[PDB]
């Protein structure tokens, strides 16, 4: 699933700016 | 047509009226943004209390006013360190953004100040923690209590681009959430004042525009896109365009191929397919009818625009405060010692801060 997905992407944190 | 004349009539007054507030809001920033405060305070006004956030040139601190009492968020910035990440003009702007701008969604700034290693933002502590933590926590808002924060960030850009202000840092990471259930927007690190276009590859990259990837110059209506990202987020649990690396999200983000949960009501489906618009001609926020495209939009139809920004709407979630002071709703941070040096350093680089 787009979810499961997710999860798996390690994106799942806290997000830096570039 | 779609409106009888008594309500033709009464959203042309409610948006002339807020033309009449805009102008008014735009005098008083420039008063300030021409001639901004500096060095309200000192360090040792205060007592550190704990981390509450961290960044790679500084971190933020609950600190008590030893005065009166009154907790504040205090932003440190090591000046060596700022140097060192080309952050000079960036720390510069957000301070003088902070000290100009009024609006009851951000952040206020109440003093600051600097010392020979540092720069201080003492800020007003807002205990409710991140929407971050709140929607990792719950897994996704329900659509009604997406759109009473989406509504919170729609009056704040429109107050933000009408003082030529572009924010560029959207994401659920930079929401607070205060006592009473209401938004603050926080960092202003990224933010521009930009009459017309600019070029500047930043922000998160989730939340990247297309034309910010792309080499192409862009306006405010980034924020407009960065808003949609943010919408399906609450809504969804998760961003419309991820991937492992960055630069995989890059090649989602410029096709711009969007799918939806299959619980997406159709109204907010509309509404995304309109932000999340690779074509600038035909995004909302940019066209003809500017922020009224968004605002009148059917997923909005509920949302009462004025009492909203007059915080007299319930909120859907009510923080946990067990008293001042309480940091119970952020995450816990290493602490590490706050040292000033016997020697000033980078003076003349911070001389207007
Ligand atoms: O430390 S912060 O949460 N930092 C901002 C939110 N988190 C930023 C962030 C942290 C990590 C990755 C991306 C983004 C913060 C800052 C400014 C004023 C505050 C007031 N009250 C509480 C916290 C405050
Ligand atoms: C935050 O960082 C990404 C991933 O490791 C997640 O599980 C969190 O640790
Ligand atoms: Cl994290």
């Amino acid at each position: 699933t787009t979810y499961a997905d997710f999860i798996a992407s390690g994106r799942t944190s806290r997000r830096d700016a570039i | 047509g779609h409106m009888g004349n008594a309500a033709a009539a009464k959203k042309g007054s409610e948006q002339e009226s807020v033309k009449e507030f805009l102008a008014k809001a735009k005098e008083e920033f420039l008063k300030k943004w021409e001639s901004p405060s500096q060095n309200t305070a000192q360090l040792d006004h205060f007592d550190r209390i704990k981390t509450l956030g961290t960044g790679s040139f500084g971190r933020v601190m609950l600190v008590k006013h030893k005065e009166t009492g009154n907790h504040y968020a205090m932003k440190i910035l090591d000046k060596q360190k700022v140097v060192k990440l080309k952050q000079i003009e960036h720390t510069l702007n957000e301070k003088r953004i902070l000290q100009a701008v009024n609006f009851p969604f951000l952040v206020k700034l109440e003093f600051s100040f600097k010392d020979n290693s540092n720069l201080y933002m003492v800020m007003e502590y807002v205990p409710g923690g991140e929407m971050f933590s709140h929607l990792r926590r719950i897994g996704r808002f329900s659509e009604p209590h997406a759109r009473f924060y989406a509504a919170q960030i729609v009056l704040t850009f429109e107050y933000l681009h009408s003082l030529d202000l572009i924010y560029r840092d959207l994401k659920p990471e930079n929401l607070l959430i205060d006592q009473q259930g209401y938004i603050q927007v926080t960092d202003f690190g990224f933010a521009k004042r930009v009459k017309g276009r600019t070029w500047t590859l930043c922000g998160t990259p989730e939340y990247l525009a297309p034309e910010i990837i792309l080499s192409k110059g862009y306006n405010k209506a980034v924020d407009w896109w960065a808003l949609g990202v943010l919408i399906y987020e609450m809504a969804a649990g998760y961003p419309p365009f991820f991937a492992d690396q960055p630069i995989q999200i890059y090649e989602k983000i410029v096709s711009g191929k969007v799918r939806f949960p299959s619980h997406f009501s159709s109204d907010l489906k509309d509404l995304l397919r309109n932000l999340l618009q690779v074509d600038l001609t035909k995004r909302f926020g940019n066209l003809k009818n500017g922020v009224n495209d968004i605002k009148n939009h059917k997923w909005f139809a509920t949302t009462d625009w004025i009492a909203i920004y007059q915080r007299k709407v319930e909120a859907p979630f009510i923080p946990k405060f067990k008293g001042p002071g309480d940091t119970s709703n952020f995450d816990d941070y290493e602490e590490e010692e706050i040292r000033v040096s016997i020697n000033e350093k980078c003076g003349k680089e911070f001389t207007e801060f």
